[PDB]
């Protein structure tokens, strides 16, 4: 099928909860107190944390902020869409969607039965048993799904999510996360320049039942030159750096 | 089996277009046309759901076969607010940003649109930021029947709000150089609003047709003109007011969102200053001492664009909207021709 | 020519549910008849309704291909009808009319799976169709 | 050093470059260009415009004081501006939380959930007094005693409160005759309804529907020809019985209670009704009334300075405004910013 | 072949938009403070104004809206810290 | 006929609503949602075609009441990968690119994307360019199920190869005087690579 | 590049049959059985 | 498939008929993965022949 | 041999046209904005099927 790593088909980014970003061993970044949860880099909340969750889904305020900021430079003057021309295929706001449903509530329902696909019935008679066959059965009234309008609506939860496909996640090695030059303030500073640095990264993620990939592309100056002196003769001098091969 | 197989026939087509025309037209068709059911009980009240769903309409009101082969809209449904649909995908969506049920738990974020303070640079200090919000479920929702909420069952219970504000880390040294710049008189912030009008709402009884109003004596000077539409009453809520308590619709209210759609009812107006001069008058205009937008059959060659619109009229709104009419009539630059401008909600039809 | 999505079979069913019931007469126990408590005429149907099938989307799809291409074939693909008056003139709207055109000739199953246009169309003026939008909107314009 | 020389950091093209190379590359972009072979920096500022200090992005507001009357409610805060720090209002928002009912007459689609491929007139088996039964048995079982269907294997028999199943049923098209039939049949207690639209709650995890009374209350009625072993036993129930999103579109009779006319009575769905907030929560928030007046202030200094007028219309600039700037077609969740809109296909029949 | 003898109606829809006469002496946008705003004749003196509008009727209560389209600003002081300071000016048709 | 005409009933937009949620969502459903066909031979391969084809999967599970009202994407589709599906735009034309059927002789070009190379202007000389292609059906072919493409019986055979290069026929003092300014060393070219990251 | 490609047995570029897709999808063809 | 028996038989005229599933086959967007990348093994070159 | 972009068309031809269009064809190929590819214009037109 399509392979994501190469092609850009990306599709698990809202399988993220949080990423913990430390160097040598206990310095936070970006500390500093600048986030609402300061010590980690939280991507969504569950229902105990929804007071700091945004944009009607579960996707926390500060990730919206550090996303909007990094695609777009939007996020200390107010938020608003994007021009287009500046929000791509594989950009974060084109690609963000937020939703939510509301499902019966199983513990509120009082009469809540869990009923299965073996023993539901909805249009009997007139469709196929647990497969794409001939019509079958009697004409019945329904017994599934519950209805969650009207005047015998059951009681209900509310469930909220949000898909974000084709882009990567982003948080920039910049101060206040914006671009301001590709050579960023931070990628500068006295502290990186003459000292090195260990870095470790924690991330939580959704279980899946199968073996995934965390994949991490550490952002650098990837660049060549090239020399041709004399007929014929072609020379190259590459740097990437940090990271140099 | 002797001969051909034993089949039923059935026109999928006709079927799925008659579908079409009797969900989105014929429902929708103002309600003198429909009539009650037999043998079912039905609200006394029109302003119910319960009314609206009941209410029976005869689908060969708007069969396969009406206008067929024309672009007309039907003269029913004209002067019906047609956001008020299950076609209306921003409704729908917003509808289906809750949820799909009746039971919502909300979190929200509502922005401030007040232009003196939207876009405000506010410098150091404590401020008091207060704001009152409405509960009237006929406001503060939208339904896409439009029906009176208040009586058809909907709450709502506002448990907590707070206020959120995002700072830019500005270097402290570069922070104090700028508020001591704005603090000086020459450097105060201005703001103008977008609108930029005094609103106005006069009376037009039903079957009205002559609509004549008065502003008295008083300086004019910077006025930068007039803007109009029709709006229907039941469809407005009173100005200014705490709660309104006639106010038995929920659906769009085109004085605040810009769902307008009865444009198309106005036939002319006339402007005086001072009694008796005529303004624009200088024999400006093709009929010289009024603005007509639409002129019936007996005037015919004054019309333009294939539809009854008036040269005259076209003229202004074209120059009005995009500065065209002077070197020709074109289609506006698209980036010029936005959602509520003149030529691309434009639409003559025969 | 991406096929249909008809993996479901879709019926059409009597107007009542059922239709072939038998009359019945209510038993108790060893086995004996009833009556003045139960009817003993009831109509009840053993087994699953009547119903007929019909293949929906490849319908659609047959009908949009006769519409829009069959019918605007090469004329030395059609023939003249049988028992049926038809001018002798080929450029008027009786001969365009009436000439006939196979259905199979651009059916479900043209070219499945590929994006072609039919060789005998290539050099058929496309604009001259019922699909141009602008000549449909230039004459609905005037009126119906 | 290696910045420089790889052009990570220091001059332009224009300026590292010769300069007969910079002038023969600008002279000839439009026949062959060069500039996509050189690279120039672009660097970051790393002073004066962030701070290095401890500082949050954003800051949160507790009500200082809330207050309640039936139709709004007004909400405080203390809007804290520190020292060595400005704020752009545009940042600022109410964050609400709270809990809608959007009521019994919300429908977020057109149709029932509920039998929707049944004929909008077919009965649901049933029962009624003139004692009728009209039914459907299409369980094939091995032999009916007065223990009723036999299942399989010692002989087994139906779990009566939920077997037969009414989706199950003969899985070959071609006519077999049943000598041992079984089917589910509404007691003459349970209101006649059209399957159309037709839903009971299930009573047990087995998709049972039969009212508890907790025992099961299943009577089975057994049945052969008017010419002795039964041929059919109907497993009759009462059930819940309710059509949450449909109505009777042909009630025959007036009279009260099952009866065999009842039978003709045919289904429809309702009416979709799409309730939400409105576009860019118009009308939670007061503006332009002057008992209900927003306020910003410095605490010590007790003077408004938001002074708004009821003839100023705020929702209906932000509307425009937002049209000017941005396209309305593309939506927001974050200020329930999507536009209303229409079908064209609706407003204008083609 | 047998079409009935017809009529022809013509009208048009313009709906989301609000009509517009600017107070501008060709009509033309060329500055928000328009040549006949900043026009001796309406600089000295005050003037009334008739408008008479003629509208297809309807069945129901409806209502003209006129926008009177005048100059809507602020100016904001902040001379001193939690001081906010507003002068408004809406003009013509000062509050 | 004394009375109305016999007529048989068919809910057209339901069923039409039906059929796209089968053919679309239900067929795509996680296997473990599946069962195997009765009375069937399958393959014992989960990656093959047969064992993706024969898989059954009950109507019910995102039947026409699925979520009603609602805008939401099924939790049990949120992690298949979307692009995998029959109504992906792009795989289709590309597949339709090459024709209907499954025998295509085939005639492409290659773009070069290395970022040191591929906008390089390169001046007079002779220069050996070399490159490796792969023959694995499984990276260098794509399809919609995303079955094991090697068990299911594709192949390939690369059988020319031909290198292609365009000049603007420059003027011959112009080309060599830039030639000449682009030998010095102040005029070395220089790309960054656009992605620049290294990646983990 | 050319070369010739064989994309397999399970190449299917689109959706339903070729082959009497209008017949009821259980809709037997004439046959001949032993009993 | 209402039989496991093999043969013509009254039953086998009650089986049913499903189309099989689409699949695409084709070269990928940008014919990703016919040149090798970002591999020291299958390394490419562009050398002067000198 | 020397048709192209997987149609009957030739490489001449095809560097003729997007030259002659669009100022495309030495620098490589491809698609061209879409404010110079107008409705009459070649590449919005090109259609190559097999």
């Amino acid at each position: 099928g399509s392979i994501p790593y190469l092609d850009g088909t990306f599709y698990l980014n809202h399988t993220f909860k949080k990423v913990a970003i430390t160097f040598d061993s206990s310095v936070s970044w970006p500390g500093n107190d600048r986030l609402l949860t300061p010590n980690e880099f939280e991507i969504k909340r569950s229902v105990d944390g929804e007071g700091y969750n945004v944009a009607q889904c579960n996707m926390t305020k500060d990730w919206f902020l550090v996303q909007m900021l990094a695609n777009y430079n939007i996020g200390y003057q107010g938020f608003y869409i994007p021009e287009s021309y500046k929000d791509r295929m594989y950009s974060f706001f084109r690609n963000f969607q937020p939703m939510s449903r509301q499902v019966v509530d199983d513990t509120k329902y009082k009469d809540y039965q869990q009923v299965g696909i073996l023993h539901q019935h909805n249009n009997s008679g007139f469709v196929g048993y647990l497969a794409p066959t001939m019509r079958e059965g009697q004409a019945y009234p329904a017994n599934f799904p519950y209805p969650l309008i009207g005047k015998t609506a059951v009681d209900s939860i509310t469930q909220k999510k949000f898909l974000c496909d084709r882009t990567l996640w982003r948080i920039p090695f910049s101060s206040n996360f914006m671009s301001m030059g590709a050579l960023t303030d931070l990628g500068q500073n006295l502290l990186y320049a003459n000292s090195a640095h260990a870095l470790d990264m924690t991330f939580e993620v959704d279980p899946m039942d199968e073996p995934t990939l965390l994949y991490v592309l550490f952002e650098v100056f990837d660049v060549v030159r090239v020399h041709r002196p004399h007929r014929g003769v072609i020379e190259t001098v590459y740097l990437r750096t940090p990271f140099s091969a | 089996r002797v001969g051909n197989n034993f089949a039923m026939e059935i026109n999928l087509n006709a079927n799925l277009w008659r579908n079409f025309l009797y969900s989105n037209i014929a429902l929708y068709l103002p309600d003198k046309l429909k009539y009650s059911p037999s043998n079912v009980k039905i609200s006394d009240n029109p302003n119910t759901y319960d009314y609206m769903n009941k209410r029976v309409v005869a689908p060969g009101l708007v069969d396969c076969y009406i206008n067929l082969g024309a672009r007309w809209s039907l003269d029913y449904m004209d002067n019906v607010n047609p956001f008020n649909h299950h076609r209306n995908a921003g409704l729908r969506y917003r509808s289906m940003l809750l949820g799909n049920g009746r039971y919502v738990p909300f979190h929200i974020q509502v922005p401030q649109k007040f232009f003196a303070i939207k876009n405000l640079l506010l410098l150091p200090g404590s401020y008091t930021y207060e704001w009152n919000f409405r509960k009237d479920v006929n406001m503060v929702l939208q339904s896409s029947l439009g029906n009176d909420l208040r009586v058809d069952g909907a709450s709502i219970k506002f448990d907590s709000i707070c206020l959120y504000a995002t700072f830019f880390p500005m270097a402290h040294n570069t922070a104090s150089t700028l508020e001591a710049m704005l603090r000086n008189d020459t450097n105060d912030q201005s703001f103008n609003d977008y609108l930029s009008a005094a609103n106005m709402l006069y009376p037009i009884p039903a079957n009205a047709t002559n609509v004549p109003i008065s502003i008295p004596s008083r300086n004019w000077a910077a006025f930068r003109g007039w803007a109009f539409t029709r709006l229907k009453t039941k469809e407005t809520p009173s100005l200014g007011s705490g709660y309104d308590p006639y106010y038995t619709y929920s659906g769009s209210i085109p004085y605040l969102d810009g769902t307008f759609y009865l444009n198309h009812t106005f036939k002319k107006v006339a402007i005086t200053f001072d009694s008796s001069v005529s303004w624009p008058g200088n024999d400006r205009l093709l009929t010289p001492n009024e603005f007509e937008i639409k002129r019936s059959v007996d005037g015919e060659g004054y019309n333009v664009a294939q539809c009854n619109m008036t040269k005259d009229w076209f003229l202004v709104q074209m120059l009005a909207n995009y500065n065209i009419g002077y070197q020709g009539f074109y289609i506006p630059e698209s980036y010029k021709d936005r959602m509520y401008s003149f030529f691309r909600n434009f639409q003559p039809m025969s | 020519n991406h096929g249909t999505e008809d993996e479901l079979p879709n019926y059409c069913f009597p107007l009542g549910g059922v239709i072939n019931t038998e009359t019945l007469t209510k038993v108790k126990p060893g086995w004996e008849k009833d009556a003045t408590e139960f009817s003993d005429k009831n109509e009840i149907r053993v087994g699953n309704n009547f119903a007929m099938e019909i293949n929906l989307n490849a319908n659609l799809w047959r009908n949009f291909l006769y519409s829009n291409i069959a019918l605007y074939l090469p004329d030395k693909l059609k023939y003249s009808p049988s028992n049926v008056k038809i001018s002798d003139n080929p450029n008027t709207y009786d001969y365009m009319n009436k000439r006939v055109v196979a259905p199979g000739l651009v059916d479900c199953y043209i070219n499945l799976g590929a994006r072609w246009s039919l060789d005998y169309m290539d050099n058929v003026n496309p604009f001259n169709h019922h699909r141009n939008a602008g000549l449909r909107y230039r004459s609905m314009l005037l009126g119906n | 050093p290696q910045w420089s020389y790889m052009h990570i950091s220091g001059q332009d093209a224009s300026e590292y470059l010769s300069p007969g190379l910079v002038q023969f590359a600008r002279a000839t972009e439009t026949y062959f260009s060069l500039n996509n072979k050189f690279r120039n920096p672009t660097v970051a500022p790393t002073h004066d415009v962030t701070t290095d200090r401890s500082q949050r992005l954003t800051l949160r507001f507790i009500p200082v004081d809330r207050e309640d009357t039936a139709y709004s409610y007004k909400a405080r805060f203390t809007l804290a501006v520190g020292d060595n720090r400005v704020l752009d209002m545009a940042s600022t928002y109410f964050d609400i939380r709270g809990v809608l009912d959007r009521g019994p007459t919300f429908k977020p689609y057109s149709g029932t959930a509920y039998n929707a491929l049944a004929p909008k007139g077919a009965p649901n088996p049933c029962e009624w007094d003139e004692t009728h039964v009209f039914g459907q048995a299409p369980y094939s079982g091995i032999n009916i005693t007065k223990e009723g269907i036999q299942i399989g294997v010692t002989p087994k028999y139906a779990d009566k409160t939920f077997q037969p199943e009414p989706q199950i049923g003969e899985s070959q098209w071609y006519e077999t005759e049943i000598n041992h039939a079984a089917g589910r049949v509404l007691k003459k207690t349970t209101p006649m309804k059209p399957c159309y639209g037709s839903y009971a709650k299930p009573t047990n995890e087995n998709g049972g529907q039969g009212i508890l009374v907790l025992e099961s209350q299943v009577e089975m009625q057994f049945f052969s020809t008017t010419e002795l072993t039964p041929k059919v036993v109907l497993y009759s129930e009462d059930v819940d019985i309710e059509t949450p999103d449909t109505h009777i579109s042909y009630m025959p009779t007036i009279k009260e209670g099952n009866s065999r006319e009842l039978m003709g009575q045919q289904s429809m769905p309702n009416r979709p009704n799409y309730i939400a907030f409105r576009d860019n929560f118009i009308g939670l928030m007061y503006y332009n009334s002057t008992g209900n007046m927003g306020v910003l202030a410095g605490q010590a200094s007790q003077l408004n300075a938001v002074v708004d007028l009821q003839d100023r219309n705020t929702e209906l600039s932000y509307q425009l405004l937002l049209d000017s700037i941005g396209d309305r077609t593309r939506y927001f969740s974050m200020w329930n910013q999507a536009v209303d809109s229409y079908d064209p296909d609706v407003r204008i029949i083609e």
